[PDB]
């Protein structure tokens, strides 16, 4: 299994931060970028950005610069990876559901997805 | 740059018959199917192939800069949203219903 | 008349293939170039008229073999050195405040601990200086930073880290083609091919954000990438005029030596003779700002003619990829390049810049985690001068409306460092047997 | 010229320099742990095995010790049909190899028996008189 | 048939398939630490060494590049005495090899020098006219 | 005599025992880690590589499968000038090799192409009539 | 069968102190000596 | 240890323990030459170190040499035939 | 040296005495500190 476990829902006041996690369990973790997507009520998807898990390097669009932080962490048995997304200055528009996704090749074909986590303000 | 536009906002065909959805997309292309309150799932990548573990009712073909998604022998559960993505860009999908 | 088959042995024909090249060098050091056949004083090169071949980097197999070969030589040189297992103990540290500036406030620690002597039943009390990037507080007493992930190992301070030029030669029955086009892309047909017996002298220097001590282009600045519209691919820039960068470690270091058991020595760090100042690198502000101008002209050709082009500093990650990391004379630097990539170029002084650097001693060279290494201190004062001959960039995604592209420095994967030197070569296999029709027929007797 | 120069020229002019391609098929490392210890040693054994597989073939067809060897198999036009001058004067060994790669296995079977095994027994039953 | 089929047949009918046995003497490991690392490497060197020891012998007797090569040595009946038909039509190479293993070393000496080196010097004495 | 006996004799009498020197160029270790494991394995590979560089040369000059091979190159007296009897009857191969080691590279070039490749194409142009 | 062949009429030049069979006998028994000590007991606790 | 003892090597090296089922007895050894090479042998009785030996001979490998270690006297070796050299 | 007791929590009588609950002192990652841990062992692997 190549599951991508995700954490539960959360809600908070404006002007606060929020962290959402995503586990990787059943494959060679260090060989596939990890992307974060966002879906608003009654809209299409939106690219939040990607992270390279070997070096840990992020890439975000100009809309989210200075507000999003993508990080990762492994354990001293090196089997489990935990990816984190942190959002800093929340507003009403950030009410959405967020998706962990695992790229597979150079077509950007995302075969595995996470359950998704709903968060609102 | 990247251009992308798809063409039935939402059709309303019924059980049995077949329909097609067309995306115009410069540059690779994929198709996804997403039920309400669920994570999407990949059907067709690179515009022509299909992912291992999908009924063969779905199949797509390309010509020029226009791609086609079409499903044969509609089923009571194949009603969901369908959109096409290129790489960061996606589009608001289409809705079909009996 | 009816033509017959005739057989030819030794026709010029070749296909693509993979093999194991062997290496050759000139005339002790980590890359073990004392187990390389000595090179020859005759670099023979043959030009091939009227023939155009097809090159493709990012699939060249000479790169996947240079990688695994210097990862194997690195381990071969650590097998016989000292294991530092007794060094994971509890340390008792204290700030160093003896004639420091104010930038080095908190960068050095003076730690004391209990060590094993040459007798299994005696201990000794010992001190040594450690950098802040190598110790952690146990409960907010310190400990080395690696003692919950890996074991450290370092001796053999008679082995140097200086890179040595290395030629990669091909066995019999194979050949190495070489593209002599001056405006060559990554892939595509090169119409001015030529053959050699082995490549030029390649230096295995490792670095992260800038490419150092490499080769230059002859016509202008080149920009190579596979699918420049895919923002998950790095970009390789190559200058045509070098930029100098002078780096130094201005402290006067001393080196103790502690007999930990029989025949084992640990090389600590003694006191410092003088003042404690920070390490840095100075770059000429005029030359740098000029070559950055010559890069945006070529960068504009791939995007619209009136686009805004920005440079920003790295956005995050590990310490190795968020800074310019290199090795100068046995010490490992990590310099803050946030003063080089800070500008905005739209269409239509005479001093230097100073980049502050840090230093580490516990090194985890390739992303492998289960085995770190220590690095003994160097006596005296460090100083080196290098050429900057390229960059590794990364474009910000999600850019619509066709304006304001943003680039940031990247790196991390050493294979991109080898592709900047082996983009001209490819390996082919000779097929010397061919048949053809002709009029002669064998004489029956 | 030198190694692989005639690769530019046409078949007629390139088939006068076979010895230079033939001489560089054996060595060139004249005088000279696993890394760089068994790396090389694995190469030198493959160079010999690839060289002996071709001397064996040339011997089976009756061409041992030669570089040009007129055989006794007729050229079926189904393999190709081009005027002789349109082959030896306006194309190269690189071009012609791609136009013929589909039939060499067919031809190689003929050379092996359609001449030599057929002829090796006839001289046997002829020298008995 | 295939590799070693004619092992069943008689010498006359089995001497039509020499190329089949001859082709399978070189390789078979066509494509890609000691165990399974130096196991192979010790085998591929023995195959080349055993293959060159017989090409050398054939060249010394004057039979280089051939599969059937009749010589200038007469057959002493003290080695065997059987009608020619009682050899080429009602027995096999396996049967015949066991009847001769005592004399091959005697024969090999006659082929080596007592026939060829005696003949290699006479073309010298003839070609100098 | 035996291996290398004729080393004492004159060229005329020493050129009757070539097979003795030729047979001992391949093996002699008839039946048989790094020490004594990887050195010997590098000995057996060098012996094969050295034995094939010589058979390749003999084939290029048109001498494959022979021990004495009359060529078609005239003897330039600038290499040496001694009466024929003063060579084949009163000196040895050891003496003569030192008196000639300066010109072998000159001679080897004449044999390779300037005689055989010149001759190999003429038969090609002749057999097409 | 220790074969040995006599070579009449030939004189050769010998020179010890440059013989290479000596520099190979040396390094080959220095190396067999360590090969026999690798697999046996380390006496680390004896330094007390 | 100070003017209590210690082993003499504890400040320069570590000790291994001369594995007890392996003998130190020297055994004759013949050094043979690969193919394509030969071993010459001088049979002069009064042979110097260097110089021309006029009674050469060839062998496939040497006589049995015992690898005996010693310092001031050479032991269990070979003798001269005519006189002291 | 281990310190073991019997496992009697919800067993049949096939397993009376087949499992032991042992506790001991182990070395941690810092050379001067130990930890006290426990583990279950089969009776065929320990001796009194
Ligand atoms: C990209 O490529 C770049 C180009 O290759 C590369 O840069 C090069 O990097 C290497 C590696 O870091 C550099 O090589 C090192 O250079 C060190 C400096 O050597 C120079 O300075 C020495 C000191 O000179 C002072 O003292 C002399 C008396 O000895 C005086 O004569 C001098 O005038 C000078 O006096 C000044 O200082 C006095 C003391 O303070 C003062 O009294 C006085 O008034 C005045 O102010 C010189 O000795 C030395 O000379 C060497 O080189 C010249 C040629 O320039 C030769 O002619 C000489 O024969 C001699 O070889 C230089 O001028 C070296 O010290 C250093 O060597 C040490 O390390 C190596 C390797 O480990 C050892 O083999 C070597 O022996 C040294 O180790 C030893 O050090 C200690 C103390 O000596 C010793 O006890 C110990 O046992 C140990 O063995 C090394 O070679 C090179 O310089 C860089 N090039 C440049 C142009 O900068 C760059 O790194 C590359 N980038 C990347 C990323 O890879
Ligand atoms: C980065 O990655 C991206 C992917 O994300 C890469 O994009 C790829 O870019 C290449 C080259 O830029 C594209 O190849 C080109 O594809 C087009 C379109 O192909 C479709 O249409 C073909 C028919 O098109 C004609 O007819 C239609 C109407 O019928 C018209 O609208 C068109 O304008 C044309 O007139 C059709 O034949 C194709 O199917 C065939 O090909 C595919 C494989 O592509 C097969 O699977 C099919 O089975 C079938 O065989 C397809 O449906 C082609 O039209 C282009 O043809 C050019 O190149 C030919 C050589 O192969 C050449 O013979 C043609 O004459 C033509 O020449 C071009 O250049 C001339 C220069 O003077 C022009 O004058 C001329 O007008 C023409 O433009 C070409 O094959 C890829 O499709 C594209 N992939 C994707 C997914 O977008 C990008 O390359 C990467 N970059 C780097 C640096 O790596
Ligand atoms: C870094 O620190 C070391 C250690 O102090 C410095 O080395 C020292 O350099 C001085 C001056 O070159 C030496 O002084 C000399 O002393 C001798 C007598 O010993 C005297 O005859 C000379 O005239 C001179 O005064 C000193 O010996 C030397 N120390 C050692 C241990 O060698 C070094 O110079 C410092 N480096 C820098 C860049 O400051
Ligand atoms: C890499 O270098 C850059 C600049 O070269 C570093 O950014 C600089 O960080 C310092 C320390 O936090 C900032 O100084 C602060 O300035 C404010 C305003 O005067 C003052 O109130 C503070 O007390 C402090 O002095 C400095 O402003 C900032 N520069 C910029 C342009 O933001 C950066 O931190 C370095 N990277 C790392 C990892 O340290
Ligand atoms: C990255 O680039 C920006 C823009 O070039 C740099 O900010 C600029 O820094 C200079 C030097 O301090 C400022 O000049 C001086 O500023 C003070 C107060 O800001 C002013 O009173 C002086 O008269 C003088 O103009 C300049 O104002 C400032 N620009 C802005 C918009 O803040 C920045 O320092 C660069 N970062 C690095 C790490 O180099
Ligand atoms: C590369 O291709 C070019 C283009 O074909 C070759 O140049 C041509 O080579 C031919 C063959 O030597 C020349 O023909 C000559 O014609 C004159 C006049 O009839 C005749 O007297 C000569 O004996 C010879 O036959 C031709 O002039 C020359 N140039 C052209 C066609 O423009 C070139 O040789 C090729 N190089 C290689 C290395 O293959
Ligand atoms: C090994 O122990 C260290 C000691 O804390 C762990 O350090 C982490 O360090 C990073 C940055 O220094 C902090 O952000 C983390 O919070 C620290 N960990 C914890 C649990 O607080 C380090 O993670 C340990 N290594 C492993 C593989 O667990
Ligand atoms: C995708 O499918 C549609 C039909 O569902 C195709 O549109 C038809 O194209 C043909 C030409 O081949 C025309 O004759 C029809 O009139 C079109 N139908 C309509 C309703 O306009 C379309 O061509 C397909 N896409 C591709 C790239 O072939
Ligand atoms: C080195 O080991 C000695 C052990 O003798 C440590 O001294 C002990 O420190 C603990 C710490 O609380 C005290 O409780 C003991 O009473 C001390 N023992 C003696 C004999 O004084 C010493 O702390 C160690 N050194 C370091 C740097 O940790
Ligand atoms: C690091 O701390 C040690 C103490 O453990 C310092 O060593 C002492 O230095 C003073 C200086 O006057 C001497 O009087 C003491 O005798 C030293 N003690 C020992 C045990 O050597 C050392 O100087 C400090 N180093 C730095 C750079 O601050
Ligand atoms: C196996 O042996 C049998 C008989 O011993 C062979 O059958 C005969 O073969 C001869 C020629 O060798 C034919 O002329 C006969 O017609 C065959 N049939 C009989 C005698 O009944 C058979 O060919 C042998 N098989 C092989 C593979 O050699
Ligand atoms: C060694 O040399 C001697 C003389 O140099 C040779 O003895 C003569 O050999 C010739 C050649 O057959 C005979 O005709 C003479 O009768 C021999 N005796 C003389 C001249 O006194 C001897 O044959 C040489 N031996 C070898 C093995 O070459
Ligand atoms: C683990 O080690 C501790 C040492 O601290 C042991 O506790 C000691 O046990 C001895 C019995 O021989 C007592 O005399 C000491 O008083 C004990 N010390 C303390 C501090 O309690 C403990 O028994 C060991 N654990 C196991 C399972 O053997
Ligand atoms: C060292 O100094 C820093 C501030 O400069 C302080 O926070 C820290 O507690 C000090 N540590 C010690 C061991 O003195
Ligand atoms: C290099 O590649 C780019 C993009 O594929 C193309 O625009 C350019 O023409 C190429 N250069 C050459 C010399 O073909
Ligand atoms: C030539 O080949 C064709 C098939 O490609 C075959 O039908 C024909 O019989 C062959 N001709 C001869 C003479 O073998
Ligand atoms: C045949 O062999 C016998 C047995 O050795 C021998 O007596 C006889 O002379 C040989 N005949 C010939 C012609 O050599
Ligand atoms: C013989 O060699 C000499 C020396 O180079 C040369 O001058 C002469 O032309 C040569 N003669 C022949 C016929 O080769
Ligand atoms: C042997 O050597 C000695 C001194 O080295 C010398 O006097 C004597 O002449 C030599 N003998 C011969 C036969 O060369």
């Amino acid at each position: 299994q190549v599951q991508l476990l995700q954490s539960g829902a959360a809600v908070t006041k404006p002007g606060a931060s929020v962290r959402v996690s995503c586990e990787a369990s059943g494959y060679n973790i260090r060989d596939y970028f990890i992307h974060w997507w966002r879906q608003a009520p009654g809209q299409g998807l939106q690219w939040v950005g990607w992270i390279n898990p070997k070096t840990g390097q992020p890439n975000n669009p100009r809309q989210f610069q200075g507000r999003v932080s993508l990080t990762r962490h492994a354990s001293w048995d090196f089997d489990t990876y935990s990816f984190y997304m942190d959002l800093k200055a929340l507003r009403s528009d950030d009410t959405a559901v967020y998706f962990c996704a695992r790229q597979r090749s150079d077509y950007w074909d995302f075969d595995v997805w996470g359950s998704g986590t709903q968060v609102t303000v | 740059d990247i251009q992308m536009t798809q063409s039935p906002s939402s059709l309303s065909a019924s059980v049995g018959d077949t329909v097609t959805i067309t995306c115009q997309a410069n540059g690779y292309l994929n198709w996804y199917q997403q039920r309400r309150g669920k994570a999407p799932k990949l059907l067709i990548y690179d515009g022509s192939k299909l992912e291992r573990g999908v009924p063969s009712r779905f199949s797509g073909r390309r010509w020029g800069q226009e791609y086609n998604l079409t499903i044969n022998n509609l089923q009571p559960e194949d009603i969901a949203t369908y959109f096409c993505q290129v790489y960061e860009f996606v589009v608001p999908g289409t809705r079909l219903d009996l | 008349e009816n033509l017959w088959v005739t057989v030819y042995y030794g026709v010029p024909v070749w296909k693509d293939a993979e093999t194991t090249l062997f290496c050759a060098s000139d005339a002790h050091n980590v890359w073990a170039t004392h187990a390389c056949v000595p090179t020859d004083p005759n670099p023979q090169e043959i030009h091939l008229e009227n023939v155009t071949e097809e090159f493709n980097m990012w699939k060249n197999n000479m790169v996947e073999q240079m990688h695994t070969d210097i990862i194997s030589l690195w381990d071969q040189s650590l097998k016989p050195c000292v294991k530092l297992t007794p060094l994971c103990v509890t340390l008792q540290c204290t700030n160093v405040t003896n004639n420091i500036t104010d930038d080095m406030r908190g960068e050095l620690k003076n730690c004391s601990f209990n060590m094993t002597t040459e007798l299994r039943d005696k201990k000794q009390k010992v001190y040594s200086l450690f950098y802040r990037l190598d110790v952690v507080q146990i409960n907010e007493e310190y400990r080395l930073i690696n003692c919950n992930t890996s074991a450290i190992t370092q001796a053999c301070p008679k082995v140097s880290f200086e890179p040595i030029p290395i030629h990669y030669c091909a066995p019999a029955g194979f050949a190495i083609l070489k593209c002599k086009d001056k405006k060559f892309n990554g892939t595509g047909p090169c119409p001015s091919v030529s053959t050699v017996q082995c490549t030029h002298g390649i230096k295995p220097v490792v670095s992260t954000q800038l490419l150092l001590n490499g080769s230059l282009a002859e016509e202008e600045v080149m920009i190579r990438s596979e699918n420049i519209t895919n923002n998950a691919k790095n970009i390789l820039v190559q200058f045509n005029t070098p930029v100098q960068i002078n780096c130094t470690r201005p402290n006067n270091n001393t080196r103790k030596s502690i007999r930990i058991g029989p025949g084992q020595a640990f090389y600590a760090t003694g006191d410092i003779i003088g003042d404690i100042r920070q390490a840095h690198c100075n770059v000429s502000k005029a030359t740098w700002n000029e070559t950055l101008g010559k890069v945006v002209k070529q960068l504009r050709k791939h995007f619209g003619n009136n686009t805004i082009i920005r440079f920003a500093n790295s956005s995050g990650g590990d310490l190795e990829v968020t800074t310019h990391s290199f090795n100068c004379g046995g010490e490992f630097f990590y310099c803050n390049t946030s003063g080089l990539f800070n500008s905005t170029w739209i269409s239509n002084s005479n001093d230097s810049i100073t980049l502050p650097c840090r230093i580490k001693q516990i090194i985890n060279m390739w992303q492998r985690i289960g085995q770190a290494m220590y690095a003994p201190p160097i006596q005296g004062v460090i100083r080196c001068v290098s050429n900057i001959t390229g960059l590794i960039l990364t474009r910000d995604g999600g850019s619509t409306n066709s304006t304001t592209e943003t680039f940031r420095p990247g790196g991390g994967d050493m294979r991109d460092n080898w592709r900047s030197e082996l983009y001209k070569y490819k390996v082919v296999k000779i097929e010397p047997l061919g048949v053809a029709p002709t009029r002669c027929k064998r004489r029956v007797v | 010229l030198g190694f692989l120069g005639a690769a530019g020229s046409t078949m007629g002019a390139a088939s006068m320099t076979l010895t230079v391609q033939a001489r560089n098929l054996l060595s060139g490392i004249v005088q000279q742990l696993t890394v760089w210890g068994i790396k090389q040693l694995q190469a030198r054994v493959l160079a010999v095995e690839r060289y002996l597989r071709d001397q064996q073939l040339l011997g089976i067809w009756g061409c041992s010790g030669k570089l040009i060897c007129c055989t006794n198999v007729p050229w079926n036009s189904s393999w190709s049909n081009r005027n002789l001058s349109e082959i030896w004067d306006n194309m190269t060994w690189l071009q012609w190899d791609k136009e013929i790669s589909n039939y060499t296995q067919i031809i190689y079977g003929l050379l092996e028996e359609s001449q030599n095994q057929q002829e090796k027994n006839e001289q046997d039953l002829l020298a008995l008189d």
